[PDB]
């Protein structure tokens, strides 16, 4: 072998360390895997790298950069400038931290361990939430926040599971012990949100630090955190919808090793990282990798080398770091923030540590992991180990070690003392000009814009509707959103193909036929006729093909900005069961559990049209089952004007409560399902609606002996059958607001039909679905003088939302109408 | 006189009119500085004759005077004293 | 020296990033997509060979920058990188004329089928494969390569696009069945199918099947894996087999926007190498038409490729030009070879286009004018491939005419057939004998020689032998008695879930770990062997799952579909986390039989009960499962005794009916000393859908003294019974409904008739008034049994927006209030 | 008079008598030997009998006609020969 052959192997060796050195790094503080770890004469031979270096010197730089307490994964990144940035900061001789910095890390380890000792000594059942063996996450998190403050950023928003939460609250968020342990019994405090101010120890800046609320459902909060941060960024005019590119609100997402690899919402949330409608300018992820998930070993938890491998999905750099090295942990945390600031992309920190105690109380973890726990039993605490390492290296004197010990005792006294002291003692109507302005906006096209020939009639029809009436559902929605933007409200609308609309009805964004340029007619309403801004905005997006992460994000966004109108639209309501964890754990229940309020709107296209069991139902029955007084508003409007007033009421009521709307599909193009101008200018939301022959016509309510109560599009088919047979003995009353039940309005309406001898709840849905399961039980109870004897007319009970046959659908639909008028 | 310029209690004033004025996390301190970055016994403000002196009494994070670490220092009007994350200005 | 360093770095640059420059897009939408000249004739040493720079560049550009983009240097295993490198960095032999004509025959059938579908029926545009027809010769090449390895079956999962095309041209189903009474569209877009594939050029046949699926994109991914795993365990191949062939292959199809956005994709990839879930590698095909309805890829994903999630498990990724059917078939064969060599997932990203709009009347130029102006210039895949063969002189004009006649005949074959088509519960004993109980008890102490039991586990083993011979059988042992007796009778039992080997509440110990070596011992596996040494045919497959609910529940549903004779149980850590698998519950478990005729016997074990641990550690949402139920879809139960749970599982496993079972299981009731069963309950009884208090059935209690009846289910029974005993309340009786669905109407009526002096009836439950069994029972009981349940009142927690309060003190106050009201 | 037995294909075991001058084999539903598969062209092959001699002729199929795994335009058949038409394998017997 010649110098030419020797060179080729040296360049291949340099590449091998850059690509795979992380597989040999000393990252495990337990050293469980023993098997984990050119000739000798070539060591003093020089090689071109435009430097010249001896092979021993090349090896020394490579082993220090890639094979000590930090394992770097970055050659998978497709952007070469990002690879070079990491390479330059990792392949250099590092300046040892100053004694003041080392003592500061020790002070944080003192506070972390003193807090855990307090928690495990004072209370029962705290073992499951213990941070013992992972305490280095406290100086790590502190280094993340300090680095964000160093960049002069505005806020760090944290999301995390239970492990170390109270520790984080005290030692990171800075909440007093008297508030954390107030009436402490695990506790609800493990789930609550918090805010505080972080002050740099060595720098000139302060930064807000907050923590979002979350359920026990590991990782479900990940997309909620992203939406909350985006909402705050939009308010601060930073990031994607901001005049600056600082993304000055930082998501800091904490995870566990087994949950990060197994929960699909992790991948869904990473997939939002660079999207125009969802990007937050990069998240800082910290995985508390204690190499166990309750009793489960990593080999049964994941199919890859690392728990963090999913982050390779978006080309994020990954830093595997030894939790027994708090200096390497703090350094990795600062580098992660710097990378996030430089490239506005996610960084993942895999902190390798251990779980000192059993997962629960009384649990002896040597039952299922005897080898791991025999090794853990030999481990000294992170604080004692770091104190001893500082003495050994001569970084601190024995007098300073004694100072550190007295500091630790004082940290212990401080928390016991404080807890000891605590235990002792409006119209939604708009004027004609407003309707006309929104209509005219659809034709106020930019100079030289080419409308698609199939889109142009929609624009012209909207101006026609705004001035002359017969307003359809899709325009009534834009009238609601547009009038809110003109009144200074931020409106955020998103979902799958939501810009155009699944049923080609919305056209919130129109595309130039020759250039592809976009035009948003409702954005013109963000400017008053005189040219001044209203303060309003239209943020409309096509989401990713997600339900869990997308619904989570919109819930999060509404929490981050309570003054925003936030709407998420399902392609068909049948796909919202993909976001069941957000509905159950956040939307329907967050106010009662955490005092956390949300005004998020869910739009669920619903209706029996013979398109099958996945294109028929938004499961009204599930949302009604989840409901309890004051938790959500649930509606199925039958008219475009009533939908318009429902959205405007929701946006202007000053109440933060989720709204669930079962929206139409074929009823979008039903010519009978149109509204008059008067319905927008001189009316309000109608929780209960009567037939126009009684309110506007000459119909006689006294002739009615059979009352049909219903909701949604089946109203029009019932009304048509009544008109066909000239059935004056039958009346159809619509319940527009399904929850809260409009008890008073419903009673006052039914009293206007004195000769009614029988009442029926009519619905398209199977008997075990729709509004019947809750209404059949609740109506005779809350209105016994009106609804005792109430009977049901519906499709038979089914294990699916509908039949899979359109012919069977049509036969069943006719059977309901025939029974209603039989 | 000492005024807190940085810390959760920013704007709080403390009179130095005794031979020894303790500053630390101990709840019995003359200047109670409640933060994890402040040791139970951190510093003392000593008055001898006409001069005021700051003394570090074995804290973990040290005591700084005008952004420099000190064991003991004679204080002069306008000096900034750092005790943990707290920043105090000494005034005459 | 500086030149060699550049050449070696250039070789690495093509291997790592050549795929970014490859000609993979048939539309060429992105125009911007695409050492000196004297160095081209200089020789350099390469891995040991000597080659000119121009020759190195030529091999690299042919391997990495033509119609195939290879992604493999991310793979951590160097032998896997070398294997790909050797097959990709070689001069390839052009396909023979017979092979090219075979690909053309498959393109003929694909396009003829699409023409038929778009011409005969309305509303077929949304499911069109036009612009992606090359997926048919690609899939055919995958299956043919699997048959070449002598494998047993390929099982396909896919969404709607091209499904009927796949049914006809891949599965081999006749047109008279595919188009029978033809109308998400027709139900046939969702149904399962089986067929036999015969190699055109080789000696083998291979079974080809297609699993059923809902419209929920990607939800079927973990169902496919479970089904494949169950079939592999049956054929004694794979993880739980005597051979390592994994002779049943998952073929998973996807769309570009769904593959990147649906979390179940990552959850399913995460199972790929797990001992309890691995299927020896899935072949993935992404039909990447660079659009998702009206959405552009930039709003769909945060990465260069839709396939980047597969990097999670170090899978090789092949981006291939859909306008090159030879490159597509070659990539398909290489993917099968890699899967066979390393038993790992391979992803094929097939770049193509969507010729038509995603819906009828929908002009896609409204939202994508530029893409559709380019698509309008594109010639069909078949015409393009036919013309290319003529141009290159691979086929004569006479053979092109042969191919055209063949195409016309493929068209006539489908039109003619459709025109002609248009013209035209076992209830045997679940009781076991004493010897059976004793054998399962003794198995817990029949430890391997030298096995060191953990000191806290040893009393559990000894208590089980004690219970087997003497009684007071607890819940955890009764479960293992059920599973053990089924294994002894020759049944395969698969049990899994989070920490299911030991049990969340440290109660199961299905697997015990040697204190000194970490070696595992499974006491119930000893029941797979008869006393005489012969096998029973039974097996115990028990695993700790990944921290997933969606993929894990999907897999277990899939497994039961794949092996209907298996006992398949999935256990939730707490029933409160099963809402993570809501799409499987709604789209498969509760509804698959009525929608597709697809049967499943999967068991869901949901730990449930109000104990003051908060809203995420209290409820398996009984009310949601009762709301989903309709006659014959599922069995829903909340047993109160260990023997009744034992009989419920044995009835479920022995009835010869494939129907899911939902069990609301206990937590603190596991250690309730009153919640124990006698030996006679296992040996002389059966499952009891309705249970009375033992003082009336076995004691001297007088039913005629009862004026107030308390109807309930689950653990609250014991608190009600203890309050009755404390106050000697002879005027009150407690009846348990053990089987919540189907409602045991006749047994409940016969039981209530035994209390003639009852003046009032109450449904008592722990759950909030809008949860538990009250919303369905409050409505159904007065209607199905009006002479018994008219006037039925509710005693429960108040209605709540969450399953419980977050305070244990509030819980305790509410629990006492229910008991006080029940006996007030 | 001769016989064709299907050895591979969905109709394996099926027998066809060759006792007329021309016997058509293809996907056309009117074929004398209807071979229903996408790999078989509408008009694929013909079995032509003349003076006790049986001949297989490819009549312009896409996937060709094989006799003893060798592609042919036309071939004189002999007892035991394997004929391949698409995925179908037939044995010719006397
Ligand atoms: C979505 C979800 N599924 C299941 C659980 C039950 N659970 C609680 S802790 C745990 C293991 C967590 O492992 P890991 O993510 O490594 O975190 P660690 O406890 O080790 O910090 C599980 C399965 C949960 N809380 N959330
Ligand atoms: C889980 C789920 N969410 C939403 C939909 C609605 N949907 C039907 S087609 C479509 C887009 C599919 O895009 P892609 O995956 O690229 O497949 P393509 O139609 O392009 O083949 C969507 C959102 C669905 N069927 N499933
Ligand atoms: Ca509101
Ligand atoms: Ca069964
Ligand atoms: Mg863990
Ligand atoms: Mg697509």
């Amino acid at each position: 072998d010649s110098i030419e052959d020797k060179n080729a192997r040296v360049i291949e060796l340099i590449a091998a360390y850059r690509n795979r050195g992380h597989l040999m790094a000393d990252i495990d503080p337990l050293r469980l895997d023993n098997t984990r770890f050119l000739t000798l004469w070539d060591l003093d031979r020089e090689f071109k790298v435009v430097q010249r270096k001896k092979l021993r010197d090349i090896l020394s730089v490579l082993r220090d950069a890639y094979c000590r307490h930090v394992g770097v994964e970055y050659t998978h990144i497709l952007e070469p400038e990002q690879q070079r940035w990491i390479q330059e900061r990792v392949e250099t001789k590092h300046d040892k931290p100053t004694v003041a910095e080392q003592k500061y890390i020790l002070s944080k380890l003192n506070a972390a361990e003193a807090f855990e000792t307090f928690l495990q000594t004072k209370y029962v059942g705290q073992k499951r939430f213990s941070l013992e063996g992972a305490e280095t996450v406290i100086p790590m998190m502190d280094a993340v926040i300090d680095q964000c403050a160093e960049h002069g950023l505005d806020e760090v928003v944290i999301a995390m599971p239970h492990r170390g939460r109270l520790n984080v609250l005290a030692n990171i968020v800075g909440k007093p012990y008297s508030q954390i342990f107030s009436e402490f019994e695990g506790d609800v405090k493990y789930h609550l949100g918090a805010t505080g101010t972080y002050i740099q120890m060595f720098g000139d800046n302060d930064i807000e630090v907050s923590l979002t609320a979350n359920p026990s459902h590991l990782e479900a909060v990940d997309p909620v955190l992203e939406g909350l941060v985006r909402a705050k960024q939009d308010l601060l005019d930073t990031g994607e919808e901001g005049s600056d590119n600082r993304f000055s609100v930082v998501p800091l997402m904490l995870h566990g090793d087994a949950a990060f690899a197994g929960q699909g919402v992790v991948a869904e949330t990473l997939n939002l990282a660079l999207l125009r409608g969802y990007r937050t300018g990069g998240t800082i992820h910290i995985v508390v990798n204690n190499q166990i998930g309750f009793t489960t070993a990593p080999t049964d938890s994941r199919s890859s080398e690392y728990c963090t491998d999913v982050a390779k999905m978006i080309g994020a750099p990954i830093f595997h770091v030894n939790g027994d090295d708090p200096e390497a942990c703090a350094w990795v945390a600062r580098l992660a923030v710097d990378f996030r600031q430089a490239f506005k992309k996610d960084v993942v920190i895999d902190m390798l540590c251990y779980r000192r105690r059993g997962h629960n109380e009384g649990d002896d973890p040597s039952m299922t992991q005897p080898y791991m726990y025999d090794v853990i039993d030999t481990k000294r605490g992170s604080r004692k180990a770091y104190t001893e390492a500082l003495i050994g290296r001569g970084d601190i004197s024995m007098k300073e070690a004694e100072d550190a010990l007295r500091d630790y005792q004082g940290q212990l006294e401080a928390v016991f003392n404080e807890v000891r002291e605590l235990e002792k003692h409006l119209a939604t109507a708009v004027d004609k000009a407003m309707l006309q302005r929104i209509g005219d906006a659809h034709l106020a096209l930019p100079e030289g814009f080419t409308v698609h020939p199939r889109v142009r009639p929609v624009l012209e029809k909207r101006r026609e509707m705004a001035y002359e009436g017969r307003i359809d559902w899709a325009f009534a929605e834009l009238l609601a959103l547009g009038s809110l933007i003109a009144e200074g409200k931020l409106v955020r609308l998103s979902g799958q193909d939501t810009q155009r609309g699944t049923f080609t009805q919305r056209h919130a964004v129109i595309v130039d036929r020759k250039t592809g340029e976009e035009f948003t007619p409702l954005q013109l309403l963000a400017t008053n006729p005189d040219g001044t801004p209203t303060g309003g905005k239209f943020l409309v997006y096509n989401s990713a093909l997600s339900e869990f992460a997308a619904v989570g994000f919109e819930y999060g966004y509404s929490v981050g900005n309570p003054d925003a109108m936030v709407l998420w639209e399902a392609q068909f309501g049948d796909f919202v069961n993909g976001a069941q964890s957000i509905i159950d754990e956040f939307i329907s229940s967050g106010e009662a559990k955490w005092g956390q309020l949300s005004d998020v709107v869910l739009l669920l296209p619903h209706g029996h049209e013979g398109q099958g069991p996945d294109h028929t139902s938004g499961r009204i029955e599930r949302f009604l089952q989840l409901w309890a007084e004051g938790s959500m508003t649930i509606a199925m409007p039958s008219t475009p004007a009533n939908y318009f007033h429902l959205l405007r009421r929701h946006g202007k009521d000053g109440i933060q409560r989720p709204l669930i709307v079962f929206t139409p599909k074929s009823m979008l193009r039903n010519k009978a399902a149109v509204s008059d101008i008067r319905d927008f200018t001189e009316s309000k939301f109608r929780s209960v609606l009567e037939e126009p022959m009684y309110t506007d016509g000459e119909g006689d309510r006294n002739k009615v002996t059979r009352l049909l109560l219903t909701s949604g599009k089946i109203y029009y088919e019932l009304a048509a059958r009544k008109a066909k047979e000239n059935r004056e003995d039958v009346a159809i009353v619509r319940i527009e607001q399904l929850a809260p039940l409009p008890r008073r309005r419903l009673a006052e309406t039914l009293d206007r039909y004195p000769n009614v001898k029988e009442k029926f709840w009519v619905q398209e849905e199977p008997a075990n679905q729709g509004a019947w399961p809750s209404f059949g039980l609740t109506l005779p109870e809350i209105l016994p003088d009106h609804f005792t004897g109430l009977k049901r007319i519906s499709r038979r009970a089914m294990s699916a939302p509908s039949s899979g046959s359109s012919k069977v659908h049509a036969v069943e639909q006719q059977e309901i109408l025939d029974t209603a008028f039989g | 006189l000492l005024v807190v310029k940085r810390g959760p209690n920013a704007g709080s004033r403390f009179l130095l009119d005794q031979p020894t004025t303790s500053a630390g996390r101990h709840p019995d301190s003359d200047i109670f500085l409640d933060d994890v970055t402040v040791s139970r016994r951190h510093a003392e403000f000593r008055l001898e004759g006409g001069e005021f002196q700051v003394v570090d009494v074995g804290s973990l994070n040290g005591t700084y005077v005008n952004r420099e670490p000190v064991d003991s220092a004679v204080l002069a009007n306008g000096d900034e004293v750092q005790i943990g994350k707290f920043r105090l200005v000494f005034l005459t």
